[PDB]
DNA sequence: CTCTGAATCTCTTCCGACGCGCCGCGA
RNA sequence: UCCGCGGCGCG
DNA sequence: CGGAAGAGATTCAGAG
């Protein structure tokens, strides 16, 4: 039915209504003894209905209706992308899902995602009936019901109860590879943006600038042990492209650890000697010294002896107190030397490569999530910043310019002369314009990278 | 000098370019094509008089009968436009034509008239463009997008060998008309010359040829070049013309003036040519293997017999040639073939032709055309004869001539719009050409080559389509019945004409729904260009090439707005000068060079042209005498940039910023950044929302002005005076003395849109900004409306900006705002819902609005009235009741027992339901309005009743109050009047003002004057009377509504909504950002005055983006601020004006060089009070596009301000205290909400309807549907070994019937089994391949 | 039922066998102008044929 | 010649833009090759099973 | 209408045990044939399967 | 000089992501 | 409680 | 539209 009391009519019925029109005429045609011509013409028009009927547009010009649109025939069913098999037998829609933008969440471990509170209570409504009922609170479906809708704080508790370890799959349209669905275990925020881990949110090749996101509650106890054993974060480290871990940290994160690590010639407190890597997060807080400051000290490490034992050594270093630092957190068994050095992206992706191989799974985890806490908040202390006198341009850059022009010119002039073919003279121009944006390029890299200080 | 008006906030300009050509009218296209299409003509060029005259007038033979036209005309718009959009009905206007009927007598001559008959024929209804541009169709605003699309003519095209792939080119010429049949002519591998009409089938050329009226030898005497042979015996001459030996090879010896010279097997070069031609060679001596091997060009005959021998095409038979030189025929004819220059095409076509003569070739060309029916010499001759050459059936309009006759080199530009032999010969003649290699195809993607078809062209094609259909049914009338006894208005029909354009408004893809986000969207959606619609392009068969950037790009069509996403190219927008030819080329202006000086005429030109001249670049620096400084001036010219000295440049262009569009104008510091992401700010900046309280843009563009102006949103001056009145709603101006017309009251009144339901659901409101006895300036700004501040264009905000990581929740362009923000209602947005209840004469009684609601608590319908309609003003929040409604239920009996058993239950199982309008879920608002409509016959509650007596009372006043100041205004100029002389002043004073109109102070002109607008008040009071009576009438009828309804109500719903984190906001570089924290105002980084920041955005995006400029913005933000602040502390210690009026000059006259040259001298010292006040917020500053402030310029204003002259400062860190070792980048930024609010995405469901036909749940938000498991997720599961949740995916959550209420049951009762059934859509699936008359069952039951 | 249609003809009473109900048409000149009202739970709805 | 510091004129920026749009399109029409044949491949070899 | 498209006596019932006729409103005479038509006394879901 | 097979040419058919959101219209 | 078609819009 | 693949029809070369 439609508004006004119409009705939309499915082609379908359109076709059978022709055929059946068409067979009457036939047979109408036939009792009452036809001349020959005519029912000829009439049967032909019935084959030619029938044809419409099951794969108009298969041959010449197609049946279409009142809007001049072809008329979807039972072929076009399940043809095509908008066809029966595509559209319904595979990617159903299903029951008990949401949708939501996401946002970063810096505060979460990293098996757990920030779930609005609504959403909580929409999707588990059903949850929340049946023990609302156990416990005894509720009685009927529509005792629950009012409730529910009335949101009285005991529902709140019931719900905080409910999903205490009840993990849901997260999904982000298109699922290009199976790292694309993964399952978390809910924290509950107010406000209504589902909140990530952002080391996993480089793994969805995900962004922040209004992407969203679809979560899925699984029903039964086999389908969320499936969740927890095979689909958890915790285990997707490893991507199935390559052996190499997809939970790499980006932007910020190797911002703070680069900026926690890098030494300078001269600083607060330079050659002092710290009995422990502790004394030198003392000496970085109470301000006695800065983090690039070289010193050395003394640390104890660990090595997977023959026999599986973690034997220790204690030697003095020369390294920094940033280095140190960061050390602290390191897990037990890694070498001091992993860390001693500027660490870029590929420094830690190593790192967090050989600590999965050297140890377990979850020192890497522990080890991943100390990571992304420590160098977001000594990014955050850092203070970079970009600033217009920081892109400084090289003052060569004039003069090769104008050398450049300056053989254009001759070049240009040679050829006024006829001494060469109009194409050379294209290459000989593309060529040294080519010679001399490389040498400014060598020129900025050169002025930039490097700067003197006194020692 | 400025405007008293604009002497606030004069907005600080950069700019060193002078500017010599104000921004045209930025809507001028749509109302210029619309005007031409409806105004009156009398030539009958274009519009209504043009497309009558081309079907009138009408004539019918056996009814020795016509119909004729005299004239149109456009009736009165019964409705006004907000009447049209409350009420929901078209715009629009009737149109009238007067009409003659013509019989003349039944003997010769048959122009012996008898009788006229003439009257006026009501044919249709039109739509009318409002003033803004645009239409309103139904209740809706709707604006038609101007299309681009390939101009008629003829084109010339080849392909690089892609479709046979061996290396050759092929090569295609095509006509394309502007309506009719294509023809276009295609090369072959084989070199074969094929024609095909509208690309049915691929046949020889030469069947056209002879289906022209010529014969095969006049084919090739046409197309080829002939050469004459003579025999004598056995000796061979030739007819020679030195030139036509070039590029053959010498292999035999060749004489001239009886001696014979060739270096043999050698080709014929240069000097040989020449040495034959100062020979004067005329006729030589040939062997016979040279005239071996060369066609025979024509018939020859033999007269000792009267016998042909020789047929066309042939080659020579030496045998037939002996036989014709024997009977006497000693003269043969002969094409020839340079294997470059004359390639023997036509004469294979000629082989190849399956046909023999004119009509063997018609009724093969019929029988293509025509297929399954026998062939007929009359309908192949008509077929042809009425495709090609019936001027109605098939046409070229003036363009397509004009285009034709141009690539045709033809002198002329005029001629018919059919085509003719001459010019398919001459067109084939020029492919010849082509393929030979002296000629280069067409470039179709060139912009001196589409073509712009406005609103009016389709509109007048549609009325065409109409007047054909009217034309064939009066043709029809005419021959039916008898002529005398009926009048031409029964025997037009306005049917047709109605449905065409009704059909055209509504339903055409190009009459798309008009977006309303903001001013700047409305235009930029007005003025768009789109290349798909009818005749256009489709988005899947769209290339590359045609999406890419052609360099006649340049000053005509902007190349950064366009559209992301699939749409991208196909989609443009029109540079800020270009403007229409009158044939539908891009037009762009330049400024005349002559002699190194330029002139400052101006000059407007078209791809063709620009492409054919030397233009300089905009940027080149001049003398005040116009001369360069450079010698090497840059220019552009055919399409390439490089230098050119003083003398040779013929055209400078008009202004730097002619490149782009309005929408990439309003951007600062352009030049800086990388053009993704301009392009994608650009696109950006049109979703802007209005906020709650506008605000200026400190580092603006000076666009804001014209762009604010031009849209229809703000209430312009158009007519100057004094401010006499001003309240929250309406404004009373009185008109100066000279300004006003003579009899006119000299008052002026506007009434602004106080709120109102925009296209998206914003607000529309319009704020006055003067104060009483303010004057104001023709063209002045009077009132705001919505992002519109003094008249500036105001879409953000002002947000005080550092960039720098923290704490992560800035990670990957996240952003993290203060409390503060929220707090001072800096992004809070008003929004409006209008929700609608339809009452219908349902089964068992019809279905009525009422307050009596079953099974509901009656604390709810207090808020309703007892009629059932919520009182405007009442809080309302999600799943409650707004307007009561009910429906019958129908019998449903009851069994005694089942009465019984209800009857214990209670009130239960009643024949009568609740239906009534409720709340959408989680919306809540405050209810602003109800409307209702009603169909006649019907009574009106007391809601209804009520709500009419309030308009009636509303109308009533406002029109008493019109009158109350058009009087006040009349007897004022009665006073003016009277005070000139003879004054009896005091005399008149004692006497009633009905005296003073009627009282008669000399006998002169003056009374004159009185009488005139004595009886000008008169004629006032009896319109108004008149008025208010069809006014009154108007209100108190019903309406029609649709079929079924009794009566419909309409409720309108207002809420305020809030940033919130989730929400999405974005700067106009174009660094979107989700907002992901908000901060207790102590938290916020905080620097050494004390002062916290506001927004904290991620530096790291700014490198990778390349968005420099963004950065530059941020240091004149932090510069502007500066001053502003300085000149707050210099007014809040209250010290002496002229202290801050020279800071003031000091600070406008920081610029080098700038074209501003702004003084305070002046002004007076109340004018520099209100511009301090203005500028206590800030001092804006305006940056053109191409020629913005320097880094110098921004480093002195920085150091004028007494900021850090980097523009970082020293920060700490709320959170600890402590202070970042690192400067930081502070500053002001300019930031916008990006209409994609959280509370509109967030959506969750558990369980809700089903679908009917797959059982699957329901799709979409509004239906409160599920997610869509898409397949790439099911591979996904896949990849794990994750079965068991894959088969809950499936099967029980989303299809199976019976096993999802098991998985319910089971689940409240606490037990999480799962019982699989079948997939319902399995058994649908099974079911249509059944119908379809296959059979498949399952096995092994 | 409308006793004359939108053009002021008069009209006629149909049987409409297809859907087994009554319909009201009107004729000009003993044609039919393609005009129809049908009855429709309770209601009179009118178009062209 | 001239870097993104400094203001690039009207021409530089036009030519640029070339490879904006290129790209962009470049983008656009990539997308539905790759899920294509990313649907090829998984239809080839979804039988496969250790 | 009888004999056509959507036919009830063919097809089987609008609505679960409910005769075109009227005679039979309930479960009581669940699985029978009207005598006035041939509808018969079932759930709506037979509508699906019939061909 | 003719017949058959192979090769080439012509004509017809199939395919060119996944996901959400609003608006209009609808014999 | 609903089959869409067209259109913009964001991923 | 364009490109690729398959089927049918027509033409050319080799062998008899
Ligand atoms: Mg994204
Ligand atoms: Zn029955």
């Amino acid at each position: 039915p439609l508004d006004g009391g119409r009705f939309a009519t499915s082609d379908l019925n359109d076709l059978y209504r022709r055929v059946i029109n068409r067979n009457n005429r036939l047979k109408r045609l036939l009792d009452l003894a036809a001349p020959d011509i005519i029912v000829r013409n009439e049967k032909r028009m019935l084959q030619e209905a029938v044809d419409a009927l099951l794969d108009n547009g298969r041959r010449g010009r197609a049946i279409t209706g009142s809007n001049k649109r072809p008329l979807k025939s039972l072929a076009d069913m399940i043809k095509g992308k908008q066809g029966r098999f595509r559209q319904n037998l595979l990617g159903k829609r299903v029951d008990y899902s949401g949708r939501s933008v996401i946002t970063v969440g810096p505060y979460l471990r990293l098996h757990q995602c920030g779930l609005p509170k609504k959403m909580a209570l929409e999707l588990f409504k059903p949850f929340i009936y049946g023990k609302l009922e156990l416990r005894g609170l509720a009685t009927t479906i529509k005792a629950a019901k009012k409730m529910v809708e009335r949101e009285e704080a005991v529902v709140w508790d019931i719900l905080d109860e409910v999903i205490r370890e009840h993990p849901v799959l997260l999904n982000r349209a298109p699922t290009l590879h199976r790292l694309g669905i993964q399952a978390f275990e809910p924290v509950l925020i107010e406000g209504k943006a589902i909140q990530l881990h952002p080391l996993v949110c480089a793994a969805y090749n995900a962004d922040f600038d209004g992407d969203q996101m679809a979560v899925h509650v699984p029903l039964t106890l086999e389908a969320q042990l499936e969740a927890r054993a095979l689909m958890m974060s915790t285990n997707n480290i490893l991507s199935p492209a390559n052996g190499e871990p997809i939970i790499v940290p980006s932007q910020d994160v190797v911002l703070g650890l680069y900026y926690m690590t890098r030494d300078c010639v001269n600083a607060k407190g330079e050659g002092m000697v710290l009995t422990g890597p502790k004394e030198a997060e003392r000496l970085y807080r109470s301000g006695l010294a800065s983090l690039h400051a070289r010193v050395k000290v003394r640390i104890t490490e660990y090595e997977k002896d023959a026999n599986g034992e973690l034997v220790a050594k204690t030697s003095l270093k020369d390294t920094t107190v940033g280095r140190a630092i960061l050390w602290m957190i390191v897990p037990k068994g890694l070498p001091y030397s992993i860390v001693n050095q500027a660490l870029g992206k590929k420094a830690i992706s190593k790192m967090l490569n050989t600590c999965y191989r050297i140890l377990g799974l979850k020192p890497t985890v522990i080890f991943a999530d100390q990571i992304m806490y420590t160098g977001f908040a000594y990014a955050a202390r850092s203070g970079a910043s970009v600033g217009i006198d920081d892109m400084v341009i090289p003052e060569k850059k004039h003069e090769i310019i104008s050398e450049a022009e300056a053989e254009v010119a001759e070049i240009q002039e040679q050829f006024q002369s006829g001494l060469v073919t109009a194409g050379e003279r294209y290459n000989k121009v593309i060529d040294i314009w080519a010679a001399a944006n490389d040498r400014v390029s060598k020129a900025m890299m050169d002025n930039l990278q490097t700067e003197t200080v006194i020692n | 000098v400025y405007s008293y008006t604009e002497k606030k906030r004069i907005r600080k300009d950069f700019g060193k370019r002078p500017q010599v050509l104000d921004v045209p009218y930025l809507l001028s296209i749509q109302l210029d094509s619309f005007q031409k299409f409806i105004e009156q003509d009398p030539e009958g060029q274009y519009g209504l008089e043009a497309a009558f005259r081309s079907v009138f007038p009408i004539q019918s033979y056996s009814g020795n009968s016509e119909l004729q036209y005299v004239s149109y005309r456009l009736g009165e718009p019964v409705f006004d436009v907000q009447e049209c959009q409350i009420r929901g009905v078209t715009y629009s206007a009737p149109l009238r034509v007067k009409l003659r009927l013509v019989i003349y007598e039944r003997e010769a001559p048959e122009g012996t008239v008898k009788d006229i008959k003439e009257q006026e024929v009501y044919m249709g209804e039109i739509p009318l463009m409002t003033d803004n541009g645009t239409f309103v169709i139904n209740g809706t605003e709707r604006v038609i997008v101007s299309q681009l699309h390939r101009s008629p003519g003829v084109f010339f095209d080849s392909d690089k060998g892609k479709t046979h792939s061996s290396g050759k080119v092929l090569y295609n010429a095509r006509i394309i008309p502007y309506r009719g049949s294509w023809l276009d002519f295609e090369f072959d591998p084989k070199d074969n010359l094929f024609v095909r009409i509208d690309r049915r089938r691929k046949l020889p050329a030469t069947i056209i040829l002879r289906a022209l009226n010529y014969t095969t030898e006049q084919i090739l005497d046409l197309f080829f070049e002939k050469v004459i042979f003579e025999i004598r015996d056995n000796k061979l001459q030739m007819e020679l013309v030195p030139e036509r030996l070039r590029g053959e090879t010498a292999s035999f010896d060749i004489e001239a003036n009886g001696k014979v010279y060739v270096e043999k097997g050698r080709r014929i070069t240069a000097r040989h040519i020449r040495q034959l031609e100062k020979d004067d060679v005329k006729l030589i001596e040939v062997p016979v293997e040279y005239i071996a091997g060369k066609v025979v060009a024509k018939d020859y005959i033999d007269e000792s017999t009267g016998e042909l021998i020789c047929a066309a095409n042939m080659e020579l038979s030496l045998d037939l040639l002996a036989k014709l030189s024997q009977s006497g025929h000693k003269r043969i004819e002969t094409l020839f073939t340079n294997d470059l220059d004359h390639g023997p095409y036509i004469s294979e076509t000629l082989r190849v032709d399956p046909t023999n003569d004119r009509l063997s070739a018609l009724v093969e060309i019929y029988r293509m055309m025509r297929p399954g029916e026998p062939p007929t010499r009359e309908a192949a001759e008509s077929l042809f004869e009425n495709l090609f050459f019936s001027e109605d059936r098939y046409d070229l309009s003036a363009v397509g001539r004009m285009k034709f006759n141009r690539s045709l080199l033809r002198e002329e530009i005029e001629g018919s719009g059919i085509l003719s032999k001459d010019d398919i010969i001459d067109v084939m003649k020029k492919l010849i050409d082509i393929r030979n290699g002296k000629g280069e195809v067409d470039d179709i993607d060139h912009l001196g080559n589409r073509r712009i078809r406005s609103v009016g062209e389709m509109a007048e094609n549609q009325f065409r389509v109409g007047l054909v259909r009217v034309e064939r049914a009066v043709k029809e009338r005419l021959s039916l019945g008898d002529l005398d006894t009926l009048m031409p208005q029964d025997m037009i029909n306005a049917k047709p004409i109605s449905a065409a354009v009704k059909e055209f408004f509504g339903s055409s893809q190009l009459s798309q729904f008009m977006d309303q986000n903001n001013p700047l969207s409305e235009i930029t959606h007005k003025r768009r260009i789109s290349a798909l619609g009818p005749g256009g392009l489709t988005r899947e068969r769209a290339g590359f090439e045609v999406r890419d950037v052609h360099p006649t790009h340049y000053g005509r069509v902007c190349p950064i707005e366009t559209p992301e996403g699939p749409n991208i190219g196909l989609i443009n927008s029109l540079s800020v000068y270009a403007q229409t030819n009158e044939y539908g080329f891009l037009e762009t202006p330049y400024r005349k060079v002559t002699d190194g000086v330029v002139t400052d005429e101006i000059h407007y030109l078209s791809a063709i042209e620009e492409g054919n001249y030397v233009i300089a670049q905009a940027n080149s620096n001049l003398d005040e005498e116009g001369h360069f400084v450079e010698d090497l001036v840059t220019c552009r010219s055919k399409g390439e940039s490089s230098l050119f000295s003083r003398d040779q440049v013929d055209y400078m262009d008009v202004s730097t910023q002619q490149v782009v569009s309005v929408g990439a104008s309003l951007i600062p510091f352009l030049e800086h950044d990388d053009a993704n992401r301009a392009l994608m700010g650009a696109n950006m900046q049109r979703q802007a929302v209005p906020t709650l309280r506008a605000d200026k843009p400190l580092v603006g563009t000076g666009m804001e002005r014209a762009v604010a102006v031009d849209s229809g949103v703000t209430a312009v001056a158009k007519r100057g005076g004094v401010v006499q009145y001003v309240d929250a709603s309406r404004i009373v101006i009185k008109v100066n003395e000279d300004e006003m017309y003579p009899g006119e009251a000299g008052i002026d009144i506007y009434n602004l849109t106080k709120y109102t339901r925009s296209n998206q659901n914003t607000c529309i409101n319009q704020m006055p900004c003067v104060s009483l006895g303010e004057p104001v300036e023709r063209g002045d700004v009077l009132a705001d409306g919505p992002s519109t501040d003094l008249g500036e264009l105001a879409l953000g905000q002002n947000m005080r900006v550092a960039f720098m990581p923290w704490n992560g929740y800035n990670f990957e362009d996240s952003i993290l705002v203060s409390e503060r923000v929220v707090q001072e209602d800096r992004f809070t947005t008003i929004h409006i819902q209008e929700l609608a209840c339809v009452s219908r004469d349902t089964k068992l009684g019809p279905e009525e609005i009422t307050a009596d609601i079953p099974n509901v608590g009656e604390a709810a319908l207090s808020k309703l009235d007892e009629s059932g309609i919520v009182y405007i003003g009442a809080e309302v929040t999600g799943g409650d009741i707004l307007v009561g409604k009910v429906t019958p239920k129908g019998e449903t009996q009851l069994t005694p027992e089942e009465k019984l058993l209800r009857a214990i239950f209670g009130e239960k199982a009643s024949d009568v339901k609740d239906s009534s309008l409720r709340v959408p879920n989680g919306v809540s608002g405050t209810v602003i309005d109800v409307q209702v409509f009603t169909r006649d016959g019907v009574e009106k509650d007391k809601r209804a009743l009520e709500i009419e007596e309030m308009q009636l009372k509303q109308a009533k006043k406002d029109l008493s109050e019109e009158l109350q100041i058009l009087e006040a205004g009349l007897f004022s100029r009665i006073r003016a009047v009277l005070v000139a002389g003879g004054v009896e002043a005091e005399k008149l004073d004692k006497l009633p003002r009905d005296r003073w109109l009627e009282l008669g102070l000399t006998d002169e002109e003056k009374q004159n004057q009185l009488e005139q607008l004595a009886e000008q008040y008169d004629e006032l009071k009896h319109e108004f009377e008149k008025k208010l009576e069809a006014k009154r009438r108007k209100i108190t009828q019903g309406d029609d509504l649709a079929p079924g309804v009794l009566k419909i109500v309409k409720v309108y719903l207002a809420v305020k909504r809030r940033i919130q984190p989730g929400d999405k906001m974005a700067g106009r570089h174009g660094n979107k950002g989700v907002i992901s924290k908000i901060n207790p105002i102590e938290d916020m980084p905080y620097d050494e005055n004390g002062t916290p920041v506001d927004i904290v955005l991620n530096p790291l995006g700014v490198p990778s983006r390349m968005n420099i400029g963004q950065i530059l913005e941020t240091h004149l933000g932090m510069a502007a601020k500066g001053i502003g602040d300085k000149i707050n502390a210099m007014l809040k210690q209250q010290q002496e004006v002229a202290k801050l009026r020279e800071f003031i000059q000091r600070a406008y006259d920081l610029g080098a060089d700038v074209r501003q040259k702004v003084d305070l001298s002046t002004f007076s010292d109340e004018e520099v009070m209100r511009l301090a006040e203005n500028l206590r917020k800030g001092m804006p500053i305006a940056t053109p596009v191409f020629d913005g402030a320097k880094e110098a310029e921004i480093k002195e204003l920085l150091k004028l301000g007494d900021l850090p002259t980097s523009g970082q400062i020293r920060l700490y860190d709320g959170r600890t205290g402590e202070q970042f070792e690192r400067p930081v980048t502070v500053g002001y930024m300019y930031m916008l909400k990006l209409n994609h609010l959280v509370d509109d995405k967030m959506h969750a469901r558990s369980t809700g309807s089903y679908s009917l036909v797959t059982q699957q749940p329901l799709g979409g938000k509004a239906q409160f549907g599920g997610q869509r498991f898409g397949e790439m997720e099911v591979w996904a599961l896949e990849a794990y070994g994750a079965a068991y949740t894959l088969q809950e995916m499936l099967t029980v959550k989303s299809d199976d019937v019976n096993g999802r209420t098991k998985m319910y049951k089971n689940i409240v009762d606490g037990n999480h089994q799962m019982e699989p059934g079948m997939p319902e859509s399995f058994n649908v699936l099974l079911k249509e391949i059944r119908s379809l008359g296959i059979n498949i069952e399952l096995e092994d039951e | 039922a409308p006793q004359q249609d939108p053009e002021g003809n008069k009209t006629m009473v149909r049987f409409s066998r297809k859907t087994k109900q009554q319909y009201v048409s009107s004729e000009k000149d003993g044609k039919a102008t393609g005009w129809s009202a049908f009855y429709v739970d309770g209601k009179w709805v009118e178009g062209k044929k | 010649t001239a870097n993104f510091r400094e203001g690039l004129n009207v021409l530089q920026y036009f030519i640029s833009t070339h490879g904006a749009r290129k790209g962009l399109a470049d983008t656009a029409l990539k997308t539905a090759n790759s899920g294509y044949l990313t649907r090829r491949l998984v239809d080839v070899a979804q039988d496969l099973v250790v | 209408e009888r004999d056509g498209l959507f036919c009830a006596r063919i097809f089987g019932p609008v609505k679960d045990y409910e005769c075109l006729c009227g005679k039979y409103k309930r479960l009581k005479h669940r699985g029978v044939i009207c005598e006035k038509c041939g509808v018969e006394v079932t759930q709506t879901k037979v509508r699906r399967e019939r061909m």
